[PDB]
RNA sequence: UCCUCCGCAUAAGCCUGCGUCAGAUUAAAACGAACUGACAAUUAACAGCCCAAUAUCUACAAUCAACCAACAAGUCAUUAUUACCCUCACUGUCAACCCAACACAGGCAUGCUCAUAAGGAAAGGUUAAAAAAAGUAAAAGGAACUCGGCAAAUCUUACCCCGC
RNA sequence: AGCUACCUAAGAACAGCUAAAAGAGCACACCCGUCUAUGUAGCAAAAUAGUGGGAAGAUUUAUAGGUAGAGGCGACAAACCU
RNA sequence: GCUAAACCUAGCCCCAAACCCACUCCACCUUACUACCAGACAACCUUAGCCAAACCAUUUACCCAAAUAAAGUAUAGGCGAU
């Protein structure tokens, strides 16, 4: 059927899935981060 | 007191006490009808509707019944001229009841009759600016045109 | 902006043909 | 009482209200604490009621009367707390030889930063503090990369800026060409 | 459109300035000098380029071999790609064999 | 607060003013002025100093400062460099015609001799007493800095004390006496607030 | 979809994610069993309000007032003014000993005071 | 140094000024001239 | 006059997004405004945010739980001793709203309303050609249509292949 | 793994009639998507109208969590995994 | 006559030189930017492949501490490519 609507947000979800303490609790998400501060990302994380 | 550490409290020790206070509030006139007794402020966002009533009582001696407090969102939709978001701030609203059968107006802090001096005021330019429009007529229609400064 | 002099100076000297052309003198 | 909260009734719809000078850190300076405690509250008081002329100003869409009243008390206050503010720091050193009122320390972060740690408040010691101890005050080796990378990147913001200058000297010397000495 | 409509600032040049005035002095250090300096020290500019001359690819072995320990991480990074690049342009393709 | 871009021009209207803002929209991007660097010691040019204009209509005449725009090395001289303008204009009205000054760079005026009302070249030079003064390079005259109204706009002689101004006695009274005590403890002393409850440890980290 | 760029505050989320987030007002107390709410006293600031009866000082100075120049005051000029005048007196008199450093007030540790100045444990 | 040609306007104009007699763009768009120019010639 | 496909509320999501004033910027048309600037606003009782320790206790569903009969065998329970005198803080509360690039005929949990007390407008004006779309009616015949009774109408008989 | 496949924790929904026993029939809500027309840069990157299959069950469904690409998951369609 | 056209700055590039490195208060590893409670998990482990060898299967240059020269020499290698 109809596709496009994918994202059904959750705020719960979203801070589990992306949030900063997810993102610093494996050496990979902590890179992630650091990557995003090299280029300067306004915004690191969810 | 604001973006300050709170000395932690344990069972059995001193009262917190502040000295000099940094909270500055200011009282607004309501936007929407009110009761007679309600006095409405903006607070910072930290102080609590305990702080607003020991604040009110202890620095201006004002007898309070109730106090009620909200946060107000302040719009983030606005964008400048790069297209980024300017956010108004938000701010704490506190509803204060006065306690003794007492009633509060919000005053005309403007008045038209105070703004309003008879002194007489003298500045050159406003002067020459009021006097030159009013000395300079209008063209006359019958001329056509014609400039009317030759007296020929 | 390009560097250089000659065309420039060159394309004056059409802009003053054009212009006389137009207006030509007494 | 509320009437505190405005201006003398015959200053309303004034034009103009004609008010002194903001006090000073050395005026202030000659005050006692408990002369300091009183005037920090007289300070507040007005400060609240300018501060309430102003929101009301906006409701009505008009001028503020005098709104270098308000930027006088803020500095006067502001003056009343450095002044305090020295004095509580010459007392700890004296006391204490401690150059600041709350204790922190030197520490790298998950992230290789160095940071200043400002140190919290805790009824139970650290060892047994299940939240703080999931804090990682140290960074392991994957990080010295993205370190050098910063450090890059700063160089090059740096030596940017110093040939910028450099190139803005001579375009000076160019539009003005007596500057040789 | 795509050229100017006014004249551009006229060029000034001081022929006679002192880098035109004392071009070329010491140029014969060597050969006036009793051979105590050669020329080619006289070359100011890459620590790797003074009093060499060689081909792109060439150039990119010489900096690396000679600065590429204190380079910067993106522009080893580059430095590396540039000479595998070369090499195979250099040595796979072309009109001649 | 303050909100000047990086290249922002400074011009005869003051910054943040109803025309400085107009001209100077937060989007415009134009070419810097070059202006040539005198350091604040060296610029000599005062509000309400007399000078000589050297180039333009009124070369040759004379009259005193009345604004200095130091981003620009600009002087305005009341009066002169002037061109006319309409004020006041509207829809029915044409408006009044005025003059209106143009500014000056500081190397198109030239400061005044004293005794001698011709234009003379000074140097900075210290008095005996100390205090930094400007010369006459040729006659080798003070000229003295002039008196300009202060910029808050108050004449201090003429200042009355309001309902909320101290009085210089009280303000300039001393009351400290020093002591090694905080306000907090001082405080409760003299409010007479009693406290025998004992803070206890905690652990800071 | 969401907005990352929006500052996260406590109107965002579900309702366990509204009701555990605040403003930074600091807390006056604990919840007890039935999410009964005990304030405690001692946890509410207490202003400390001076009287102002009779107080000389005004918001604003006058401004025929003499210049002064600025001296901010260091732990050197506090022990000059303060302690060094008893220590030459004490030592003129002839009766002066390290033992003594308390009676000049020097306070040895914080620990026992109502007000200590490092850590600090009180409120401006 | 780069290099940029500053009197293409001229070049063009050569092919330019022979068609200005032409039916339709092939007198003013120089990918059309040029062709028909040629052609005429 | 005509629709009612709804509607109101909660949850989730969203985050000031048709309130006032001032602007003529604009709604796939249009000077009202969802766009611009300024000024206002949602007030806890609803909801979120909970709990001293150690040991110890907890065979007998639910279904009107009563008859009756089950299997797939089930959502709801303590005591003992010790400790404990205190009080109403904090946060959510607006809207014409969310996921679908859109002011999208699509997607979207629960309670109540069961046709409405709530919510809405299919026609910019005209004309009344062809072709096209959606319907209504049709002489006599009644599948002669067609790959096939597709569609429509009416509303029924028997059988075969495959798969229980 | 905010879609979807399967799973875990603890929830929710299922009128009326027949039979009253039901992976039983009729039939709403709800789930699905048989056939035809329309639509085909559409209202829609899979829809609309009618007609249909199921609708107390191997049912449908809200919430949080789990399995990750040399892999997962699969009542095997080489399905499904933004 | 419209739409347009024209501009010279903002800064940037490559070298040289020089080692590099921050700070108000408050907040921030839990759903970061969240004043305040019983925990105890902890870092290291050979790059691969495209590609070249006209397929491909061993093999196929990658700063590693002095410019030059010795030298593309000794030597290695489906003794082929290199
Ligand atoms: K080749
Ligand atoms: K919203
Ligand atoms: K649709
Ligand atoms: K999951
Ligand atoms: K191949
Ligand atoms: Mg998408
Ligand atoms: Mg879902
Ligand atoms: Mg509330
Ligand atoms: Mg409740
Ligand atoms: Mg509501
Ligand atoms: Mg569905
Ligand atoms: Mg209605
Ligand atoms: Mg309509
Ligand atoms: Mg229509
Ligand atoms: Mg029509
Ligand atoms: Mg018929
Ligand atoms: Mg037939
Ligand atoms: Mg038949
Ligand atoms: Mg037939
Ligand atoms: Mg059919
Ligand atoms: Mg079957
Ligand atoms: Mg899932
Ligand atoms: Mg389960
Ligand atoms: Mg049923
Ligand atoms: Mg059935
Ligand atoms: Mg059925
Ligand atoms: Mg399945
Ligand atoms: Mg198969
Ligand atoms: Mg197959
Ligand atoms: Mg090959
Ligand atoms: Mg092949």
């Amino acid at each position: 059927k109809a596709r496009g609507n994918e994202y059904q947000p959750s705020n719960i979800k979203r801070k589990n899935k992306h949030g900063w303490v997810r993102r610093l609790s494996t050496p990979a998400g902590v890179q992630v981060i650091l990557r995003r501060m090299l280029k300067g990302r306004k915004s690191l994380s969810h | 007191a604001r973006n300050v550490v709170y000395p932690l409290y344990r069972l059995g020790g001193p009262q917190l006490r502040v000295f000099r206070t940094n909270f500055f509030i200011q009282l607004v006139r309501p936007g929407v009808a009110q009761p007679e007794d309600t006095v409405q402020f903006r607070i910072p966002m930290e102080m609590t509707r305990v702080d607003l009533r020991n604040y009110l009582e202890g620095i201006y001696n004002v007898p309070v019944a109730a106090v009620r407090t909200r946060v107000q969102h302040g719009s983030n939709k606005r964008r400048d001229h790069r297209n980024v978001r300017i956010k108004k701030p938000d701010y704490k609203v506190a509803y204060v009841q006065l306690a003794h059968g007492q009633t509060f107006t919000f005053p005309d802090l403007f008045p038209e009759k105070d703004e309003s001096p008879e002194g007489s005021a003298a500045d050159d330019l406003y002067s020459m600016l009021e006097e030159e429009r009013q000395q300079r007529q209008s063209s006359d229609p019958r001329r056509g045109g014609v400039p009317s400064w030759f007296g020929l | 902006v390009k560097k250089g002099f000659r065309a420039a100076f060159r394309f004056q000297k059409e802009l003053e043909r054009q212009r006389l052309l137009r207006c030509p003198p007494p | 009482g509320l009437e505190e909260f405005f201006d003398d009734p015959k200053n309303w719809g004034q034009e103009k209200v004609k008010s002194g000078a903001a006090w000073t850190c050395q005026q202030l300076r000659n005050k006692s604490n408990e002369d300091l405690h009183k005037l920090w509250y007289v300070l507040l008081k007005e400060r609240n009621m300018l501060l309430t002329l102003e929101q009301e100003a906006k409701r009505q869409r008009l001028p503020m009367p005098s709104p270098e009243r308000l930027d006088k008390v803020v500095d006067s206050m502001d003056a009343l707390d450095k002044v305090v503010q020295e004095r509580e720091d010459a007392l700890r050193l004296l006391q204490t030889g401690q150059e600041r009122a709350r204790p922190g320390a030197w520490r790298r972060d998950i992230f290789g930063r160095i940071i200043w740690h400002k140190f919290k408040q805790w009824v139970i010691p650290w060892h047994l503090n299940k939240r703080y101890n999931r804090k990682r005050f140290f960074a392991l080796p994957y990080v010295d990369h993205f370190l050098r990378l910063e450090r890059e990147k700063r160089a090059r913001i740096k030596a940017r800026k110093e040939n910028l200058e450099r190139k803005k000297a001579k375009i000076l010397l160019k539009k003005f060409p007596h500057l040789a000495e | 459109i795509g050229i100017r409509l006014t004249l551009p600032p006229p060029k000034v040049v001081d022929r006679w300035n002192e880098k035109r005035a004392m071009f070329g002095v010491y140029d014969n250090i060597g050969i006036l000098g009793n051979f105590e300096k050669h020329p080619k020290e006289l070359i100011r500019g890459p620590i790797w380029l003074r009093g060499w001359k060689g081909n792109e690819l060439q150039r990119c072995i010489r900096k690396r071999k000679m600065v590429g320990s204190r380079m910067f991480a993106d522009d080893l990074h580059n430095l590396n790609k540039r000479i595998r690049y070369l090499y195979k342009h250099f040595n796979r393709h072309g009109k001649f064999r | 607060k303050v909100t000047l871009p990086p290249h922002y021009r400074y011009g005869m209207s003051p910054p943040g003013s109803v025309a400085d803002k107009r001209k100077n929209p937060p989007w415009i991007r134009r070419r810097p002025v070059v202006v040539e660097p005198i350091s604040d010691e060296d610029w000599y040019l005062f509000c309400g100093d007399t000078v000589e204009i050297l180039e333009g209509k009124d070369a040759g005449k004379q009259g005193k400062v009345v604004q200095v725009i130091r981003q620009r090395n600009w002087v305005v001289v009341g009066g002169l460099n002037t061109h006319y303008r309409y004020i006041g204009k509207t829809m029915d009205y044409r408006g009044t015609m005025i003059p209106s000054e143009a500014p000056l760079l500081h190397r198109q005026v030239k400061l005044v001799d004293p005794m001698d009302r011709k234009p003379t070249e000074i140097e900075w030079r210290f008095t005996e007493a100390g205090e930094r003064v400007r010369v006459s390079t040729r006659s080798g005259r003070i000229i003295p800095k002039p008196e300009f109204p202060r910029a808050d706009g108050i004449v201090p002689e003429t200042w009355i004390d309001g309902p909320k101004d101290t009085s210089v006695e009280d303000a300039l009274e001393r009351t400290y006496v020093p002591c090694l005590k905080t306000l907090q403890e001082e405080v409760m002393e003299a409010m007479g607030i009693k406290e025998t409850r004992k803070y206890k440890k905690v652990y800071w980290y | 979809g969401a907005d990352r760029m929006s500052k996260w505050t406590s109107k965002r989320g579900p309702r366990s994610f509204r009701g555990r987030k605040g403003r930074g007002a600091k807390g006056i107390g604990f919840l007890t069993s039935g999410w009964r709410f005990v304030q405690i006293k001692e946890m509410v600031p207490e202003f400390v309000v001076p009287d102002l009866t009779g107080f000389k000082l005004k918001p604003y100075v006058s401004y025929l007032a003499p210049e002064s120049e600025e001296t901010p005051l260091t732990a050197a000029q506090l022990f000059s003014e303060a302690v060094a005048p008893a220590i030459e007196k004490d030592f003129k008199d002839g009766t002066f000993d390290p033992d003594n450093l308390e009676k000049y007030g020097f306070e040895p540790t914080q620990e026992g005071k109502l007000f200590q100045l490092y850590p600090r444990n009180f409120l401006r | 140094l780069r290099n940029r040609v500053t009197d293409r306007y001229f070049r063009i104009q050569e092919v330019l000024k022979h068609a200005r007699h032409f039916r339709g763009r092939k007198n003013r768009c120089y990918r059309l001239a040029v062709r028909t120019v040629i052609r005429a010639f």
